[PDB]
Parts: structure tokens; C-alpha cells; sequence
């Protein structure tokens, strides 16, 4: 079904840091005007972060930046995009159908979560077609895996509609996700904040509300990021069919067990956090 | 207070010795449909232990009285909560796990237990809240020829993590020689078929086990015990039962608003300062009925 | 110092002295009285010590 | 009682026998003794007296 992608200028990714990103609500309990000390897997302040960005500008140096990343006791994912290039993630130990794997993907309208022994191919991507006659986009070429199997867990949301282009320059989405696998439960925390930064991860504090706790009950050691490419009138052939991606950036960080002091607002929203291990001043504050 | 018949002249601050609450109120959400006990327990077929089946239960009334005539349970154990209090409590996240094991492997289905089922088939978290239910299923799970449909994983590289299911059929090589499939001298197929028979001993007889895992007070609860709701009483000291939380306090409207994920609020002391009414999404502040402060000045 | 001592005592209530919960109501709601008494006794001894 | 209802005869236990037939106080001092009585309490036609 799916095929490998050729003609990609392969350059290793950039490195960034998370100034205060990756803080999430520990529990659904409501607390107001109080400072609470909690120990949980957390993203350490100013932790090393890997920056994978898709620039397909004319003149060469085009890249897709789609590698396999290890899942180390949970991961922090931040995506800055205006074209919705990021579509989802695949989580599995081997990803070759020998073991069950988790697929989370938004084809175009509704997010679909499936746990099945999937035969994921080397290049798991999604496809879009730009018609010049009637300026429209059908989002075709859905090719993440080659085969399914048992499918122990199925989750499908109701259908919606989405913009498949929206290229105006600076990224405006800044979607942030935290993934944790504990006691056979996959926990996702999601925060969306509008941003105007042209090409860099913003330095800010965000609190990620709990989204879902899927009972996948599977072992996860590795993950990949699914991406969408658009092919129109350039160099057709299905391996290098002018699959230019206008612009997208994604950042990967690793959760570590840490002790954090969380400040609760009068309205009960976390507004500030302190990482005790980060520096001596933070250690005294804790 | 002085523990003496005679009292001298003094301010004598005194401890309260009077009764205040006489009204008890129960607030539970509106649930009409009964829990699907018949699907969960009375099922034509049950999953194999290695591929244990997990079913989400929500929007149900948990009345276990209905099962009393229909089913008899050999083993009933609740770790998180006392069995008598189940009727008065609401369960936020109840999941039912169904599988078939040998009669003497029922003991293995407990937190901290070890054995073939615990190590490579089904694992329970040490901090487990919920009830484990087991009953003999020889009539439905045993055939005169023999039932070999049920399977268990005899060999695995490592012990399973809690609530982890593996259905891999990859050949296991005990010996150093790579197996490359082709089961041989030191290579063995991991799954082993059970051999249930009608005339077989009770230890070898098939047992159906259902494990219920749930959290009670924390989180919104769509599953509740069979207690009728009563009209809300406010501005009076009353005993209250909101979603299985029982306390004595004065109920008042609360300015503070919880976020949609949040269901209840706790103060610095960790007592439940604010609660949300189950039927109507109105935040109610909880205030201690007594304010204290009494002294008896006596000659 | 006097205000701090009263404030710390209110904070001590949050701590659980080996009990499943620091809230008496939660223990009473989830546990029948013989099991509940052991947990209540742990909270009572710690609160008396505070 | 039936063989698997023997577990119900304990303090704090719940079930048809505990709820509507025999109830034990939570603070119970004493010993509970049970033994199989199939030879004396069972008949080929069947015993429906209990
Ligand atoms: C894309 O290229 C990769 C090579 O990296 C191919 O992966 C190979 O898959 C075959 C199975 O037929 C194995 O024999 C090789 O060991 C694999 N190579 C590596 C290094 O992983 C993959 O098949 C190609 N995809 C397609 C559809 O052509
Ligand atoms: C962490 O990343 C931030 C953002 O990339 C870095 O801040 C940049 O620092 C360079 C060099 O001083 C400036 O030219 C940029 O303007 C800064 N950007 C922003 C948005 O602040 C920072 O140097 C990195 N290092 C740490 C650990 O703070
Ligand atoms: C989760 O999956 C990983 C595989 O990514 C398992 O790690 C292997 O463990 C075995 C021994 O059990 C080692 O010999 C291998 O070197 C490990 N790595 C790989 C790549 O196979 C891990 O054991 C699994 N965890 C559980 C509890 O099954
Ligand atoms: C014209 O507009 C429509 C809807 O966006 C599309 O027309 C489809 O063209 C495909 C072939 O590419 C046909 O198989 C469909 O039957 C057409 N559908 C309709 C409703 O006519 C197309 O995206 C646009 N561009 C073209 C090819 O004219
Ligand atoms: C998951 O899927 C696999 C693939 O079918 C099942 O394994 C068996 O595969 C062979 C073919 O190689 C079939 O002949 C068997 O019928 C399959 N088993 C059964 C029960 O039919 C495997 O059984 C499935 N696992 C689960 C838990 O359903
Ligand atoms: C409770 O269950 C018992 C099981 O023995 C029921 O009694 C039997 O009912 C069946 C039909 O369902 C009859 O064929 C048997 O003759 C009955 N046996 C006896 C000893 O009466 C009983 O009907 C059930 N009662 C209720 C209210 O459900
Ligand atoms: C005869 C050799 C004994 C050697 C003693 C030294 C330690 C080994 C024994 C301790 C573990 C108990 C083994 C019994 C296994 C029970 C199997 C089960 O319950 O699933
Ligand atoms: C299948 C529905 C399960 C949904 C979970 C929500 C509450 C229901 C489970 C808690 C009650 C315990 C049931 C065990 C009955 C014991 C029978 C007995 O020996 O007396
Ligand atoms: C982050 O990781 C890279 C590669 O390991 C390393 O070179 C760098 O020193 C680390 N920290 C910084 C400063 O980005
Ligand atoms: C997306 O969801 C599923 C993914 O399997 C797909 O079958 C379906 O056709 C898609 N729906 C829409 C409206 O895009
Ligand atoms: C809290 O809520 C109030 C009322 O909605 C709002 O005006 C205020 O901006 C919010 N934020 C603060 C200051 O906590
Ligand atoms: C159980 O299921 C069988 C088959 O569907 C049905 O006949 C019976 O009435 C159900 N109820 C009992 C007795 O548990
Ligand atoms: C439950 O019913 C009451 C009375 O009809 C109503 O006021 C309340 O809003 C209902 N709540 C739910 C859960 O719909």
C-alpha cells in the first residue's frame, strides 16, 4: 500500500528548551488561592527539547523530519503549525504486527484511535490533492499502515470539517500534548494557545487539562509522528510527486519523575509552577 | 467536663454536649436503566485469560440484588471498599474484566499474588480498588469430548505489568539457539490449551472470573447504588449523601465555579469545602454547623 | 509566631498518619465500622500529637 | 446453607443470606464452624425442606 519517500534533504534536527511548558493538572480536585506540592512524571524546566521542522521551500533543502522516537516513561509533544500538517502519532514496541500497536490519527474530520497489530510501513504519511481547476482539497492517499489484525480497542469521534491549506505565514495554533502510559492506561493532556511566533517554540507557562484516559493495556517503547503532504502539479510519480509541505514545526520532550510546587489561581486555574531540581533558588522556594 | 460533682467559681469554658442535625438528604444523579449484569455475568462465551476482555460500564444503576436468584458466586472479595457500603456509594470509572481460569488459579487473581496466571496472563495493581468475583462454570465451559478453546500463556520473557494484555504468539526459545519459528528442542509455542471436562476435579474445573475496577468519590459518577434522591435542603445543618460522599454540614450557594473536568473542591485542610449537586450543576459551599465558643461563669 | 502556630495546626489536618485518607468522611463512606475504626484511630492519634 | 454461601456467614459480609437470612454483628466475639452435610441433607429425589 504505502511507499517510501525519496528526494528529501536529510539534515539532523535542531535543539530547544521548554522554559515552563509541560505542566498539567495532577487531579480533578478543585483548589483556589493555594500552593500545592505534588510529585508526578513532569517535564523538567529548561529541559533539552528536539525540534523537527518541515521546510519545503523552493531552491532545495526540503525535508519531512519524520523519524522514530523512543517513548521514555511518557513524552511531551508541542506542535506549531498553520496548515494542520501534524495528523497524529503511532505508539508501539515493534510496529511490525508482532505486537499490538496504538494508532491515533485525524484523517481530516474526526480523530480515530485504534489498538490493533498494525503492519506500519517505513513511511507512514497522509496525502492531500490541490485541484487548480476548482480550488479544492480532497485529502486522499491515507497510507499509515499496510494491514490490521485483531483490533482490541476502537475509538471514533463524530465527523467535522477542517481547512486543508490556511498558509498565511506565522504559525497560529501552538497545540500542546502530554502522553503518559501507566497501569495499562494511556493518559493525554491537551492545551491549545494562539501564538504569532514565526518559527520558534514560545517561552510561556501553560496548564494542560486532562483530555482522555484510554484503557489500551499495551506496552509502548517507541512512537512516530504522522504528517500530511500535498501533491499537485510538480514532478508526479508517487515517490517525489512534488509533495511540498508549506511549513510546520514539532517539539519532543521527555517526562521525568519530579517534585513540583503548583500555584492555584482564585478561579482555580494553575498559573505558576516551581521545579525544585532546576536551581538553588527554586529549591529554597519549594 | 471537670468529671466532678462539685464545681468552684470559674469562667469554665465547656465542650459542646448538644445535638444539632435531625435531617438526612441524599443527592444522586438521574439514572433509570439497570446495570447490564446479564451481559457481564450471564454471557454465552467468555474471553481466554491471556486475551482478557475489558468492558466499560457507565450510566447504570448498580443493584446486585437482581443477581441473587440468577447466580451463585464461589469467591467475592472487595479490597478498596467494604461490601456492605456498595449500595450507598457511586463508582466514577467502573471497568469489568472477564476471563476463564482453572479452579485453583482463582487465588492467583489477587494483588501481590504470583503464579503462571499472575506472572504472564493477568496482573492486578498492588493499590487495587474494586471487587473480584469468581464462580464455577463447569456446566457451560466443559464438554464430554473436552473444551480446549480456553488458552493461557505458559512462557514469557518478563512478568506482565499491572493491567497489561499481550496476545503475541511468537515462539519462545528457552535455549540460546535462535528459534526462527519452527518449534523445536528448546523452542516452545507460548500459549497452552486448557482441558476442561465435566467429570474432572473441582480444582481442574473451569471458573469464570469477573474483576471490577473503579474509583468512587473522586470524579463524576455515572454509575450509582440504588438509593432514592431527596429534595435538597440548604441553610440548615443536615447529613448529606452527594454521589456517595457522606458528611454533616450547612449547604449554601457557592460563588466559586468548578472547571468541567472538576467535580468537587477541597480546602487547605483537605476537607470538601465545595461540592457540585449531582442532578443540577450548581456549586454548593459546605460549612460546619457548629461555630463554637461557650463558657459558664458560676459561683 | 502565635498566628503561624494556629495556621500550621490547620495545615496538619491535611496530613494522613498512615490512614487511607486524611478525610474522616471519606473513610466512613468507603469502610464499614470495624475496618473504619483502625483508620480513624490513626488519624485521632496523629491529630492529638499535633 | 449452600456450600458457597458459607463465606457469607461472617461479620461485614453481604449477600442473600447476610442481607435477608442471618446477620452477624460487626463486633462479633465467637467462632463460626461449617462442615459438608451432603450424606445427611441430600436425597436421590432431592431435599427441598431447607
Ligand atoms: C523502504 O525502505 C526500507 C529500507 O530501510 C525497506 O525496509 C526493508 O524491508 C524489507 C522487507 O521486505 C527487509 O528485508 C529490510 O531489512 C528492510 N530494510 C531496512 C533497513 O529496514 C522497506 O521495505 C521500503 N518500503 C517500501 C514499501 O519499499
Ligand atoms: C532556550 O531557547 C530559547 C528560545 O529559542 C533561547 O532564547 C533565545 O536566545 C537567543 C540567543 O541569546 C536569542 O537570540 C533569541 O532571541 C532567544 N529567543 C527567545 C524567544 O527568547 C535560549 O537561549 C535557550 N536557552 C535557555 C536554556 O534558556
Ligand atoms: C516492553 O517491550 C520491550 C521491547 O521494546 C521489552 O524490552 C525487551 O526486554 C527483553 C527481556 O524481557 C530484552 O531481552 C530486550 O533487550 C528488550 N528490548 C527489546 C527491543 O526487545 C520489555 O521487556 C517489554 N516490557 C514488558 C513488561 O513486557
Ligand atoms: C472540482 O470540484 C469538485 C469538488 O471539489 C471535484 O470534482 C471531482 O473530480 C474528481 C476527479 O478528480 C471526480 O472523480 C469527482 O466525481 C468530481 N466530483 C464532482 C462533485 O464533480 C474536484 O475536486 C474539482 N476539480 C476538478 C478535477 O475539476
Ligand atoms: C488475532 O489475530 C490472529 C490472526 O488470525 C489470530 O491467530 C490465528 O491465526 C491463524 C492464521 O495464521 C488462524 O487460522 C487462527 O484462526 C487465528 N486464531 C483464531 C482464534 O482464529 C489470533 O487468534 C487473534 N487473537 C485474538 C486474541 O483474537
Ligand atoms: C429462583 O430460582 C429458582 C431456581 O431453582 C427457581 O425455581 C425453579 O424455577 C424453574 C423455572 O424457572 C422451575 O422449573 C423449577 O421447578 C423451580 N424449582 C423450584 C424448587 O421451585 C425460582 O422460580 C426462581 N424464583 C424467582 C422469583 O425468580
Ligand atoms: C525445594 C527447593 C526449595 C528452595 C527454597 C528456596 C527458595 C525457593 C522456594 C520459595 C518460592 C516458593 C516456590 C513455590 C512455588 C509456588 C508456585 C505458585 O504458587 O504459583
Ligand atoms: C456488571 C456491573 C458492574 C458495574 C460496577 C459498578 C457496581 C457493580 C459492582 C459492585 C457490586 C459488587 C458485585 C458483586 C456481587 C457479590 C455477590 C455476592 O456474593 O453477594
Ligand atoms: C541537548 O542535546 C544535544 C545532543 O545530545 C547536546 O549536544 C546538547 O548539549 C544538549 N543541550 C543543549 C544545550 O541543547
Ligand atoms: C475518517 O475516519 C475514518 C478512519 O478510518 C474513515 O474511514 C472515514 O472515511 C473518514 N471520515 C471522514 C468524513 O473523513
Ligand atoms: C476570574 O473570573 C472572573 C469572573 O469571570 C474574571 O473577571 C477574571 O478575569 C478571572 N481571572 C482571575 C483574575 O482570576
Ligand atoms: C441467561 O442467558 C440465557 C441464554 O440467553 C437465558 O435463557 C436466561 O434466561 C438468562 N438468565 C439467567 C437464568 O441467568
Ligand atoms: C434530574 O431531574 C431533576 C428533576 O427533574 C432535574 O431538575 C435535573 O436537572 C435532572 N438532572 C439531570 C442529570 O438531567
Amino acid at each position: 500500500q504505502c511507499v517510501n519517500l525519496t528526494t528529501r534533504t536529510g539534515i539532523p534536527p535542531g535543539y530547544t528548551n521548554s522554559s515552563t511548558r509541560g505542566v498539567y493538572y495532577p487531579d480533578k480536585v478543585f483548589r483556589s488561592s493555594i500552593l500545592h506540592l505534588t510529585q508526578d512524571l513532569f517535564l523538567p524546566f529548561f529541559s533539552n527539547v528536539t525540534w523537527f521542522n518541515t521546510i519545503n521551500y523552493q531552491g532545495g533543502f526540503k525535508k519531512f523530519d519524520n523519524p522514530v522516537l523512543p517513548f521514555n516513561d511518557g513524552v511531551y509533544f508541542a506542535s506549531t503549525e498553520k496548515s494542520n500538517i501534524i495528523r497524529g502519532w503511532i505508539f508501539g514496541t515493534t510496529l511490525d504486527a508482532r505486537t499490538q500497536s496504538l494508532l491515533i490519527v485525524n484523517n481530516a474530520t474526526n480523530v480515530v484511535i485504534k489498538v490493533c497489530e498494525f503492519q506500519f510501513c517505513t513511511d507512514p504519511f497522509l496525502g492531500v490533492y490541490y485541484h487548480n481547476n476548482n480550488k479544492t482539497w480532497v485529502e486522499n492517499e491515507f497510507r499509515v499502515y499496510s494491514s490490521a489484525n485483531n483490533c482490541t480497542f476502537e475509538y471514533i469521534s463524530q465527523p467535522f470539517l477542517m481547512d486543508l491549506e490556511g498558509k498565511q505565514g506565522n504559525f497560529k495554533n501552538l497545540r500542546e500534548f502530554v502522553f503518559k502510559n501507566v497501569d495499562g492506561y494511556f493518559k493525554i493532556y491537551s492545551k491549545h494557545t494562539p501564538i504569532d511566533l514565526v518559527r520558534d517554540l514560545p517561552r510561556g507557562f501553560a496548564a494542560l487539562e486532562p483530555l482522555v484516559d484510554l484503557p489500551i493495556g499495551i506496552n509502548i517503547t517507541r512512537f512516530q509522528t504522522l504528517l500530511a503532504l500535498h501533491r499537485s502539479y510538480l514532478t508526479p510519480g508517487n515517490l517525489e510527486s512534488g509533495w511540498t509541505t508549506g511549513a510546520a514545526a514539532y517539539y519532543v520532550g521527555y517526562l521525568q519523575q519530579r517534585t513540583f510546587l503548583l500555584s492555584y489561581n482564585q478561579n482555580g486555574t494553575i498559573t505558576d509552577a516551581v521545579d525544585c531540581s532546576l536551581d538553588p533558588l527554586s529549591e529554597t522556594k519549594c | 467536663t471537670l468529671k466532678s460533682l462539685t464545681v468552684e467559681k470559674g469562667i469554665y469554658q465547656t465542650s459542646n454536649f448538644r445535638v444539632q442535625p435531625t435531617i438526612s438528604i441524599v443527592r444522586f444523579p438521574n439514572i433509570t436503566n439497570l446495570c447490564p449484569f446479564g451481559e457481564v455475568f450471564n454471557a454465552s462465551k467468555f474471553a481466554s485469560v491471556y486475551a482478557w476482555n475489558r468492558k466499560r460500564i457507565s450510566n447504570c444503576v448498580a443493584d446486585y440484588s437482581v443477581l441473587y436468584n440468577s447466580t451463585s458466586f464461589s469467591t467475592f472479595k472487595c479490597y478498596g471498599v467494604s461490601p456492605t457500603k456498595l449500595n450507598d456509594l457511586c463508582f466514577t470509572n467502573v471497568y469489568a474484566d472477564s476471563f476463564v481460569v482453572k479452579g485453583d488459579e482463582v487465588r492467583q487473581i489477587a494483588p501481590g499474588q504470583t503464579g503462571v496466571i499472575a506472572d504472564y496472563n493477568y496482573k492486578l495493581p498492588d493499590d487495587f480498588t474494586g471487587c473480584v468475583i469468581a464462580w464455577n462454570s463447569v456446566k457451560q465451559d466443559a464438554l464430554t469430548g473436552g473444551n480446549y478453546g480456553y488458552l493461557y500463556r505458559l512462557f514469557r520473557k518478563s512478568k506482565l505489568k499491572p493491567f497489561e494484555r499481550d496476545i503475541s504468539t511468537e515462539i519462545y526459545q528457552a535455549g540460546s539457539t535462535p528459534c526462527n519459528g519452527q518449534v523445536g528442542l528448546n523452542c516452545y509455542y507460548p500459549l497452552e490449551r486448557y482441558g476442561f471436562h465435566p467429570t474432572t476435579g473441582v480444582n481442574y474445573q473451569p471458573f469464570r472470573v469477573v474483576v471490577l475496577s473503579f474509583e468512587l468519590l473522586n470524579g463524576p459518577a455515572t454509575v450509582c447504588g440504588p438509593k432514592l434522591s431527596t429534595t435538597l435542603v440548604k441553610d440548615k445543618c443536615v447529613n448529606f449523601n452527594f454521589n456517595g460522599l457522606t458528611g454533616t454540614g450547612v449547604l449554601t450557594t457557592s460563588k466559586k465555579q468548578f472547571l468541567p473536568f472538576q467535580q468537587f473542591g477541597r480546602d487547605i485542610s483537605d476537607t470538601t469545602d465545595a461540592v457540585r449537586d449531582p442532578q443540577t450543576l450548581e456549586i454548593l459551599d459546605i460549612t460546619p454547623c457548629s461555630f463554637g465558643g461557650v463558657s459558664v461563669i458560676t459561683p | 509566631q502565635n498566628a503561624q502556630a494556629l495556621n500550621t495546626l490547620v495545615k496538619q489536618l491535611s496530613s494522613n498518619f498512615g490512614a487511607i485518607s486524611s478525610v474522616l468522611n471519606d473513610i466512613l463512606s468507603r469502610l464499614d465500622p470495624p475496618e473504619a475504626e483502625v483508620q480513624i484511630d490513626r488519624l485521632i492519634t496523629g491529630r492529638l500529637q499535633s
